[PDB]
């Protein structure tokens, strides 16, 4: 399972691109994608999402009507067809690969992403830590606080993990509140009062070095958290 | 609307499930199921290879008409715990070796098989296209030993004429719902090639009879 | 001298029925007329799930008693969202003669068998978004009739080859094979510690298994006709067989004799599908006549009826927590009661 | 005031006000029964050729009652009505009547349907279609027969002579929209039997029952049809270049009355003649007695 | 031949006829007690309110 994705360049401002990501490795058609960008020294973004058969696409406020997400399934390829690009749109943009469904896991693997450098009312989340220092071995919790009550009327609280290693596509730890995901290492443990939440992780070694993004599911546009980075 | 976004996606998922579900469905309707219960060693393979694990799935085109028979003589277990999952077949393929009628006999373990399954509460509607095969060695057959063997009330003549209509009017004398279900029979051989047309103008009149009781015109 | 052997079994069938009377003192039915009456029970369908096309063969639960898979004769094996009518996944089976299925323990595994005689193994967790094979198990010569998960790794099997399977899923081998049984087997229940299991068969007749050993403890012969379904009790020690004398009764795994016989005039048709709540108070029987009984299983009075389905109510379970009752009919309906 | 346009007063519709008012009562208890036997099976519903017999009998009740009340009221009550609820009552009855003939025309093309796609008849026409198809129909029925008052006041063109203030052209128009349905309906029969005939031609090409069967059911149904409908028609072509000086009206009276005969026997014709409806018939009768 | 079949009929009856049993009063007052101490935590046999229901609609 990979998702490489093309793109980029330098665009003089104003100009279009077309941003492409071919699937590979798993039933393409069954999982609504999305698209993340990622400026040089910030958090992540959300941009857009295309479920499923195309039923539904979302876009970000900050590219409404200015950008075109939309998906070619016999061709195992992801489109984003861009217009006008402002100098604020240089980041890097991720190709997510999403499924929806009960007990499902969103946003289970990312991209690697491309650099288009252009030259020239939502639950926001707050990471207090914006970054910690660590002893190799210690336990460390992560709090990030949110606007308003991830818990919806269902039980489930809409509220995701993210580890970027230096140097590297972010991958998904903890799909909602307490639910470690594939391939996840069981001291990743998650828990929150619905409003402010935590991660904690018990023991830890050169692999949870990077930043944790916590991000919320409940509506779009999706919300992410500032940088909360791990020093050794 | 009182949904979560993963909530309205996983509905979503659910619709287009359901479409292609519908889809698929649309497809079999558009297919026809032919239920294959042969007397064991009556001619079964024949007719399969002149229209061409537990059971077998043939399936088979004729004027763009999907067909599906399905061979269960395979299975080798108790029939009643199983044939009400044939039930709403379109037809019944009945083979019967005709050269069998001197193997307690051959012949009657078919006859007594058509009794069973023609009878059975499951295929009261469900039509049944009977097939007589090796009409070639009934007919070599019949002059060397009478049918005497095999029907001691038979007093008719001997000639394959007679006996063949004796012996189908013998089998479709078995069928007490002699109304809501047809048999249609066949005289095939090793050398026909026109039983897949048979079998193409009997299903279709079924077909056409079962949409016009459906429709009320019956 | 086969004579002399089949003399030999006959006195020591004798002597065995002579060791239940013995044990027979009193009945269930002079023990339990003092406890109070279950009541009338009014349940009513909060979930109606529509999506299969064909006729309805199987259904299971899932461990969390939130999931569910159905199995219908179009081919296709729905996993349902019980809480809200949500299709998880729809399997395109190989062969559309499904006539069993079962939701592993685990719930990263279902399994379907018909009579293509393979039980399929669909792995429900992987990195594809697929519910692609994992494993299709032969060596059976019959139908398969009952499917049920000891673990992810383990699956015990009912066939009409007069026989049960224990399979491992990993290598798809028969581990240990369990014969005895003259008639087709029907329908298997695992006990709660699944140390042990039943299977009715075709011959009136319900055997208890050793599953680490193979070998046949108890035979419980008490119907006149076919033995359709089984379930064990919520304690371990007890089991109630559907049969098709429209006769449902509770045999008892430390008597080995029958304990309680659930007939009326009223039925005079079989019983596809039996399986207790929860405290096991309670008997859901499902029948031919588009119907589903609900018996007490300490006292003779029924509880109260179920209807609500067009054709036969082909099987139906109950959920872990017993909140709710899930009835499948071959009207391609599932209905769940609560 | 209006006497000079109701014909007969006299000795002769003594028996006209029971015979028509009997004639309605039985064809609409026939219709009640008919619907409420469709709607209460539950079996029924799901199949889209008898939601089509249902509507057809629902369309002949109101027919019935409509046409009975409209009838005793005018031809023998002779109530004079203000023209915008005296021709309400001309729309309404066409509505039910035009809603009837279509009705025939939609289970005819169903008939037809099972014979031209046989294997596909069931997935082809659906129940979500077959409803579709029904509101189509039913909403053309409404709007070509109340058009007549609300569309066209006869001011520029003389207004009829048989019918109360009805504009000519919109008499012509839809004695021709009446003309093509019963065109189309016998149409799709003669296409019907057509099929059968080649189709048992073909099956007994190697080894007549079907098309004999059929040719006498839907002789039945065309035949009734016609010698019920074809004589109105007729006579009101006929008033469409007369000035019905001979004495026609109680006449097309009577035509009138033996037209709603179609509506009692469209029953046992249509429905009645069915195996499953009979079935049901027999199984409510039983819960009934239970 | 069928004499293996007779035979092992015959071995399985004494395994079969060697089990210990307890009486049918036991048995019965032990399903009894069953069914009794688990009453409350059937939400068939005793109803349980909307609000703690999942199916509800
Ligand atoms: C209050 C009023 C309702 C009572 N009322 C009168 O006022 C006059 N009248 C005599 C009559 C008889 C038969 C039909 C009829 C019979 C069958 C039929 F299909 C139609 C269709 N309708 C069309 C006919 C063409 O032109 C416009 C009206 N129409 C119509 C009228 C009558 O019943």
């Amino acid at each position: 399972v990979q998702l490489v994705e093309s793109g980029g360049g330098l665009v003089q401002p104003g100009g279009s691109r077309k941003l492409s990501c071919s699937a590979s490795g798993f039933a393409f058609s069954s999982f609504g994608m999305h698209w993340v960008r990622q400026a040089p020294e910030k958090g992540l973004e959300w941009v857009a999402y295309i479920s499923s058969g195309s039923g539904t696409i979302y876009y970000a406020d900050t590219v409404k009507g200015r950008f075109t997400i939309s998906r070619d399934d016999p061709k195992n390829t992801l489109f984003l067809q861009m217009t006008s690009l402002r100098s604020e749109d240089t980041a890097m943009y991720y190709c997510v690969r999403s499924i929806y469904y009960y007990g499902s896991s969103p946003f289970d693997f990312w991209g690697q992403g491309t650099t288009l450098t252009v030259s020239s009312s939502d639950i926001v989340m707050t990471q207090a830590t914006s970054s910690v220092p660590v002893t190799p071995g210690e336990s460390v919790s992560i709090s990030c606080r949110s606007s308003k009550s991830l818990l919806h009327s269902n039980g489930n609280t809409y509220l995701y993990w993210f580890l970027q290693r230096p140097g590297q596509s972010p991958q998904l730890l903890i799909y909602r509140m307490s639910n470690l995901a594939s391939g996840v290492p069981d001291r990743f443990s998650g828990s929150g009062s619905g409003t402010a939440f935590t991660l904690t992780i018990s023991r830890l070694e050169a692999e949870d070095v990077g930043v944790y993004y916590c991000m919320q599911h409940l509506e779009y546009p999706l919300t992410f958290g500032a940088g909360t980075k791990l020093e050794l | 609307c009182t949904l979560s976004a993963e909530d309205k996606a996983a509905v979503e998922r659910s619709k287009m499930i359901d479409r292609n579900l519908r889809e698929d469905g649309e497809k079999a309707a558009r297919e026809v199921k032919l239920l294959l219960l042969g007397a064991g060693e009556s001619g079964k393979s024949t007719i399969v290879k002149q229209m061409k694990t537990g059971i077998v799935e043939t399936h088979f085109t004729f004027k763009d008409l999907h067909f599906k028979m399905f061979d269960v003589g395979g299975q080798r277990s108790e029939r009643k715990k199983w044939i009400h999952c044939f039930e709403g077949v379109t037809a019944i393929i009945f083979c019967v070796a005709l050269s069998d009628y001197d193997l307690m006999n051959r012949m009657h373990e078919s006859m007594k098989l058509f009794d069973s399954i023609c009878n059975n509460k499951w295929f009261t509607d469900t039509s049944i296209i009977l097939f007589l095969n090796k009409k070639d060695l009934f007919e070599e057959k019949i002059k060397k030993s009478p049918l005497t063997i095999c029907y001691p009330e038979y007093a008719g003549s001997n000639t394959y004429e007679e006996a063949a209509a004796y012996i189908q009017c013998q089998f479709e004398d078995l069928n007490k719902r002699k109304d809501t279900k047809e048999i249609y029979t066949h005289f095939t051989c090793a050398t026909d090639t026109k039983n897949v047309q048979f079998v193409f103008d009997a299903v279709t009149d079924v077909i056409i009879k079962n949409n016009l009781k459906d429709c009320g015109l019956f | 001298e086969l004579d002399q052997l089949r003399q030999e079994a006959e006195q020591l069938k004798n002597q065995i029925r002579d060791a239940r009377k013995a044990c027979a003192d009193a009945t269930l039915s002079q023990i339990t007329n003092n406890i109070d009456p279950v009541g009338r029970i009014q349940m009513r369908t909060r979930r109606t799930l529509r999506g299969h096309l064909a006729k309805i063969y199987a259904m299971h639960w899932g461990t969390d008693s939130r999931l569910l898979v159905s199995a219908s004769q179009d081919g296709k094996l729905i996993i349902w969202d019980s809480y809200t009518t949500n299709k998880v996944h729809a399997i395109p089976l190989r062969s559309s003669w499904v006539m069993t299925c079962a939701y592993a323990p685990s719930g990263n595994y279902v399994a379907c068998g018909g009579l293509d005689n393979i039980c399929s193994i669909y792995n429900l967790k992987t990195r594809e978004g697929n519910v692609r094979v994992s494993r299709e198990l032969a060596g059976h010569t019959g139908y398969l009739s009952c499917c049920r998960f000891l673990d992810d790794n383990q699956i015990v099997t009912s066939s009409g080859d007069t026989t049960c399977a224990l399979w491992d899923i990993e290598t798809g081998q028969q581990t240990t094979t369990f014969t005895g049984h003259t008639g087709d087997v029907m329908s298997l229940s695992l006990a709660p510690d699944t140390r042990l299991f039943v299977s009715g068969a075709c011959d009136a007749s319900a055997k208890l298994w050793d599953v680490r050993e193979g070998m046949c403890r108890q035979t419980f012969t008490g119907h006149e006709s076919d033995i359709n379904a089984i379930c064990f009790f919520p304690n371990g020690n007890a089991f109630a067989t559907g049969s098709d004398d429209a006769t449902c009764r509770l045999f008892d795994l430390r008597a080995d004799q029958e304990l309680m016989t659930y007939s009326h005039d009223n039925i005079i048709c079989g019983i596809t599908s039996v399986s207790f709540s929860k405290s096991g108070r309670l008997l859901l029987a499902g029948y031919d006549d588009f119907n589903c009984n609900v018996w007490d299983a300490l006292k003779a009075d029924r509880a109260g009826v179920l209807a609500g389905h067009d054709n036969r109510v082909s099987c139906l379970g109950v959920t872990d927590d017993g909140m709710a009752v899930a009835t499948g009919s071959w009207d391609s309906f599932l209905k769940i009661w609560n | 005031p209006m006497k000079d346009y109701m014909i007969l007063s006299g000795p002769q519709k003594t028996a006209v006000a029971v015979l028509c008012t009997l004639l309605g009562l039985l064809s609409a208890l026939e219709n009640v029964a008919v619907l409420y036997l469709i709607l209460s099976s539950h079996q029924l519903r799901r199949k889209p050729s008898y939601l089509f017999i249902g509507s057809l009998a629902g369309a002949d009740f109101l027919a019935s009652v409509v046409f009975a009340c409209s009838f005793v009221n005018f031809h023998v009550f002779h109530g004079v009505d203000s023209k915008a609820v005296f021709l309400l009552k001309i729309g309404s009855v066409t509505m039910t009547f035009t809603a009837s003939v279509g009705s025939l025309l939609l289970t005819a093309i169903d008939r037809y349907l099972c014979l031209r796609y046989p294997p596909s008849y069931k997935a082809l026409l659906t129940r979500g279609r077959a409803l579709v198809t029904l509101g189509i129909m039913w909403v053309l029925s409404a709007l070509v027969s109340y058009l007549p008052l609300m569309g066209w006041t006869c001011c520029p063109r003389p207004c009829s002579e048989l019918f109360p203030l009805i504009p000519n052209d919109y008499l012509l128009s839809w004695l021709l929209f009446i003309a093509f349905l019963f065109s189309g309906i016998i149409y799709t029969y003669g296409h019907v039997l057509w099929k059968a005939h080649q189709h048992v031609a073909s099956l007994s090409g190697h080894q007549m029952r079907l098309d004999v069967r059929l040719a006498k059911t839907l002789g039945l149904v065309l035949a009734v049809l016609l010698i019920c409908w074809f004589p109105v028609l007729a006579l009101m072509a006929h008033s469409l270049a007369t000035t019905l000086s001979d004495q026609v009206k109680k006449a097309f009276a009577f035509c009138s009355m033996l037209c709603l005969i179609n509506s009692m026997v469209n029953p046992v014709i249509y429905a009645l003649r069915s195996g499953e409806i009979r079935s049901s018939a027999h199984h409510c009768l039983a819960h009934w007695k239970k | 031949a069928s004499i293996a079949q007779a035979r092992k009929l015959v071995e399985q009856l004494k395994m079969e006829a060697n089990i210990d049993r307890i009486k049918v009063s036991k048995a019965a007052a032990d399903l009894m007690a069953y069914c009794e101490a688990h009453a409350k935590e059937d939400p068939l046999l005793t109803p349980v309110p909307a609000s703690e229901n999942p199916f509800r609609e």
